[PDB]
């Protein structure tokens, strides 16, 4: 177990990875060039798992940029660390995506994604011993949505024994791109339920509100919620970046962290809210920490967990702290909300700590949740869908792509059906 | 041995059954003549066309003998394969399958007769 | 680029060109021999243009009439030499308020070098998005040869788009009585090939300039340089590219809820008169509460009493997306604003930086920030209902129908071409129902 190739697919996806290499080759003490020059033989213990190797003391992000339209690389390579990809892992069509999964899944996306696996199979013949594929999307989107699942069906077909791994974002009511983000999130969720092993859901509401509320942004720009996901992922993936017997590789966080097949549906949670560019007067103790990461109020998701129970966590403090204390805050927040917590899974709560703490910020608390609750997601689309699919309304943009009308309500019902599952776990009992 | 599963177990079993009743139709929506962009009304039309025609003809006076004469299709409508939407089930009914579509694309059948 | 191209048919579809094209050099800046100071002989405004080898920046324009009075005017204008001469193509009889003699008995002989040509322009391009066609729904030109013309583009081009500016007539400057007859028509057989026609009311246009112009008798010249003015608005989402502008097939998508419903009446903005002086300039709040007064309306009718579908506005000027939001909320539930029970109540907003451009004398008085909303309201069908009435008389005592069917055309296409109609609005009616 070592190698993790990523792919980032859209629009939001690809906006939202750039980010992210941005964080870690930051975190890891990588230059827009490529060379390394950090001050700290931790950061180079596990740094291969998402940058491949290259002569000359470089470092190349084992990546694959994908999409349609034709200027977001154009944004990537003007961008800042937009020197350091490989070009060669470059991939992009000129037809565009329109927010249609369906033309992104059938038609003008189904004209690259084989050019998409020739690289994919080309940084995976390079490997030794290939982790599994870490992937970033939009549900909302064309591109990222209807592409991006298409990629996850080829690829878990072509390597069924490695790891599937998503960080999706949601459609907001309250962003808004289009009116058809219920249908692309509906197909999307359809495939992601059978296909991925992890899913990290990323709410697009959610940052609206964390940014709008917490964060008091009043009018949330894209970048702004890019940086709270840019955060969530590089706490997330702490686990997989430094050395940790806990979660040490994809397999293992999964086995530890999906105690059923379907439900592979995470609730993230930071703290503190931090916005882009701001001083810590007062950096948050470990009991400020733990309080908050677990606070509906820091929370990916637009969702309450004040109403659904955890089936397994995964929390992870970044900074040098008193281990100590974190166990004994953990063991707190554990036994305090024993009753929002299922207990025919003994010691589910996972800790793992790091010592290099995120950039700028001193301490931070990191939480994964595989939470009953995350439901609350599913109903919203589910409604939102159900509305549009009564009347049949705007079917004719995707079964004028060629679809299938079965298609839909295949997806509708296997959602109220993971929704219906959901809850009956939510239900378990000790009996 | 416990329960709450035995209720999604439930679903699970259910859920496949559903994937029959569609994996149903694609290869059996193929077989023989299965196609021509027509293919939905076809099948319309076959399932009517036949399971029918019960009823029978007691008309009425006229000033004038007015009837009407049914052709067959040819080579040219059949090689480029158009449908047949014309059929006559006793010696006195002439009926239409006027193919229309809602505004919403669901197909239907306006039975003239 | 993702390149366009236009289409102008009839006197008014040319004319009405001529104004467009017009105020799309006044705006992005050239000059009527075709030459711009700013460019280097790939840019959000060469989807409209091409360079050729002298920085004669040429249109994506083909102007068709059957009788060359109303294009010779362009062979002897400022801008005889901005255009490719090969793509102003003429005939000789114009169709003399004759559908039929467009669809089929002039038309045929003509369309094959109108596509030779427009493929001569389609050679040109790297990624071609649709085609924007310029008619009247009345005069035989522009109902007959577009009618024909897009049953063709949709052979030669079916991938593409096709987006339709229609020009209802009014009785005032009707130069015809069987103008039902040949709107019908061409509704009926242009309506399974365009994806999104925006129509405009003539009498609609003669009403705007007789409030806000205060013009007693407007001419045809007035109409078309307001028509024009609206159709930037549109289009101008498409000719430039700010982070804060979206294409108009990003949000055409969100405007067509069926395939028939492709139908959005336009609204825009402040239209004042540049004689009658004094003016203090509107806030995003009153432009955006004007947007809603059947008086700033393209087509005449009345949505307060219909339900909408979509809603989008195309602001340029100066515009912040807080100003837009803020109106936005003003206008959300202070007024009766009606959405179908099976669409989010959303609005998608275009802001587009550049400045309304107004005409050297044009009597549109310039202004800093305009919006130009689109709206697909069930009210819409008032205007098909205002042209079945015209015809049901007529065509009750079949007056006329002796010409169009002398021309070619059978009688029995009347009959359905009118039923088709009566189902469009039975269908206009199904989107108003609800569900429980
Ligand atoms: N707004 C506007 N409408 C026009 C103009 N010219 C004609 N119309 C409208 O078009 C209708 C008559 O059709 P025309 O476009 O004049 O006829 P045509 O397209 O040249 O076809 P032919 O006359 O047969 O050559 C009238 O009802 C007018 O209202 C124009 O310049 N501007
Ligand atoms: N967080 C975030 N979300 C975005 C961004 N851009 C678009 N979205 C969301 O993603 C959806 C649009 O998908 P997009 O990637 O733009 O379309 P695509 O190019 O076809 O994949 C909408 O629901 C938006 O709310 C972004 O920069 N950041
Ligand atoms: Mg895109
Ligand atoms: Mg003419």
């Amino acid at each position: 177990m070592r190698e993790i190739v990523h792919i980032q697919a859209g629009q939001c996806g690809n906006q939202i990875g750039a980010k992210f290499w941005e964080v870690i080759s930051d975190e890891h003490g990588i230059d827009p060039t490529g060379s390394y020059h950090g001050d700290s033989d931790l950061q180079l213990e596990r740094i291969n798992v998402y940058y491949n190797e290259a002569t000359g003391n470089k470092y190349v992000p084992r990546a694959i940029l994908v999409d349609l339209e034709p200027g977001t690389m154009d944004s990537v390579r003007s961008g800042p660390f937009g020197q350091i990809f490989r070009p060669d892992n470059f991939v992009f069509g000129q037809s565009g995506a329109g927010n249609n999964w369906a033309k992104g899944h059938y038609t003008e996306g189904a004209e690259l994604v084989d050019s998409v696996l020739d690289v994919v199979r080309k940084e995976s013949e390079s490997c030794d011993c290939l982790q599994g594929f870490q992937l970033t999307h939009s549900l909302g989107g064309g591109t990222g949505s209807g592409m991006g699942t298409l990629l996850i069906s080829k690829i878990r077909e072509e390597y069924p024994d490695r790891i599937m791994n998503t960080f999706s974002v949601m459609p907001s009511p309250k962003v808004s791109d289009t009116v058809v983000e219920p249908y692309n999130a509906t197909l999307s969720v359809h495939q992601l339920v059978e296909n991925t092993d992890e899913t990290y859901c990323i709410d697009n509401e959610a940052l609206y509100d964390i940014c709008f509320r917490t964060l008091k942004l009043t009018t949330p720009t894209y970048g702004d919620l890019n940086h709270l996901v840019s955060a969530t992922m590089s706490g997330v993936t702490t686990c997989l970046r430094f050395p940790g017997q806990l979660n040490a590789d994809l397999r293992k966080l999964a086995v530890n962290m999906v105690p059923f097949p379907r439900l592979h549906f995470f609730m993230p949670g930071f703290a503190p809210l931090t916005s882009r560019g701001s001083q810590q007067y007062r950096a948050l103790t470990v009991p400020e920490l733990t309080q908050q990461m677990f606070d509906s109020k820091n929370m990916m998701a637009a969702c309450d967990p004040r109403h659904g129970r955890y089936l397994t966590v995964a929390a992870i403090f970044r900074g040098r702290m008193s281990m100590k204390e974190v166990d004994e805050q953990m063991l707190n927040v554990q036994n305090k909300n024993s009753s929002y917590f299922v207990e025919w899974i003994p010691n589910n709560v996972k800790t793992a700590v790091c010592d290099i703490p995120p950039r700028g910020l001193k301490m931070s608390a990191t939480f994964i949740g595989n939470s009953t609750a995350i439901q609350e997601l599913f109903k919203r689309i589910s409604e939102q869908f159900t509305a549009m699919f009564r009347r049949k309304a705007f079917l004719h943009w995707y079964t004028g792509e060629g679809m299938d009308e079965m298609e839909f309500t295949e997806a509708e019902s296997n959602m109220n059906d993971l929704v219906s599952e959901y809850q009956q776990y939510q239900d378990a009992t000790a009996d | 041995s416990n329960c709450v599963k035995e209720v999604e177990k439930l679903q699970e079993k259910r859920e496949k059954r559903r994937l029959q009743q569609q994996e149903l139709r694609e290869k059996r929506a193929q077989d023989v003549d299965a196609t021509n962009p027509n293919y939905e009304i076809m099948c319309m039309i076959r399932d009517f066309r036949g399971s029918l025609d019960y009823r029978p003809l007691p008309i009425d006076e006229h000033r004038i003998c007015v009837c009407v004469r049914k052709r067959p299709l040819n080579k040219k409508e059949t090689q480029m394969k158009d449908l047949d939407v014309i059929t006559i089930p006793s010696k006195d009914v002439v009926m239409v399958h006027e193919p229309k579509q809602k505004v919403d694309l669901t197909r239907y059948l306006e039975n003239q007769t | 680029m993702r390149e366009c191209i236009s289409i102008h048919v009839g006197q008014a579809g040319v004319q009405i060109g001529n104004a467009c094209w017009e105020l799309y050099c006044l705006e992005h800046g050239i000059q009527p021999d075709g030459q711009m100071p700013s460019d280097k002989t790939d840019d959000s405004f060469n989807t409209f243009f091409s360079e050729t080898g002298a920085g004669k920046h040429v249109p994506r324009a083909v102007f068709v009439d059957l009788e060359p009075t109303v294009i010779d005017e362009v062979r002897t204008g400022t801008y005889r030499q901005l255009f490719h001469p090969e793509q102003l193509i003429t005939g000789k009889e114009d169709a003399a308020n004759n559908y039929a003699r467009g669809h089929y008995t002039i038309g045929k002989e003509i369309i094959d070098l109108v596509l030779d040509r427009i493929r001569k322009l389609a050679d040109q391009c790297t990624g071609l998005q649709g085609f924007l066609v310029f008619h009247s729904f009345g005069g035989g030109t522009g109902s007959g040869f577009t009618s024909l013309l897009m049953e063709r583009l949709s052979v030669d081009y079916g991938k593409k788009s096709k987006l339709e500016f229609s020009i209802y007539p009014a009785p005032q400057v009707s130069t015809a009585v069987v103008e039902p007859y040949n709107s019908i028509l061409t509704t009926h057989t242009t309506l399974e090939h365009s994806d999104c026609a925006f129509m405009v009311d003539n009498e609609a246009i003669y009403d705007i300039c007789r409030r806000n112009l205060d013009i007693e008798r407007p001419t045809y010249t007035n109409l078309n340089r307001l028509i024009s003015q609206i159709v930037s608005s549109i289009t101008a989402s498409l000719r430039f590219d700010g982070a804060l502008n979206v294409d108009l097939t990003e949000f055409q998508t969100n405007l067509v809820p069926y395939p028939r419903i492709h139908f959005p009446l336009a609204t825009y903005a402040p239209v004042i008169s540049a004689e009658k002086a004094y003016h203090e300039q509107l806030s995003v709040a009153e432009i955006t509460n004007a947007c809603f007064e059947p008086a700033n309306q393209m087509v005449k009718c009345d949505p307060r009493h219909g339900k909408y579908m979509a809603c989008c506005l195309l602001y340029r000027g100066d515009v912040v997306p807080k100003d837009v939001n803020a109106a936005i909320a003003t206008i959300k539930t202070k007024r009766s604003i009606q959405f179908v029970d099976w669409c989010p109540t959303g609005f998608k907003v275009g802001i587009n930086y550049q400045p309304p451009t107004v005409v050297p004398g044009g009597d549109l008085a310039k202004v800093q920030r305009a919006v130009c909303m689109l709206s697909n309201t069930t009210a819409i069908a008032e205007a098909w209902a205002r042209l079945d009435h015209k015809f049901d008389l007529m065509y009750a005592k079949r007056a006329f129908v002796h010409w169009y069917v002398g021309e070619g055309m059978e009688e029995g296409e009347f009959s359905e071409a009118r039923e088709d109609m009566a189902a469009l609005e039975k269908d206009y009616e199904e989107v108003g129902v609800d569900s429980v």
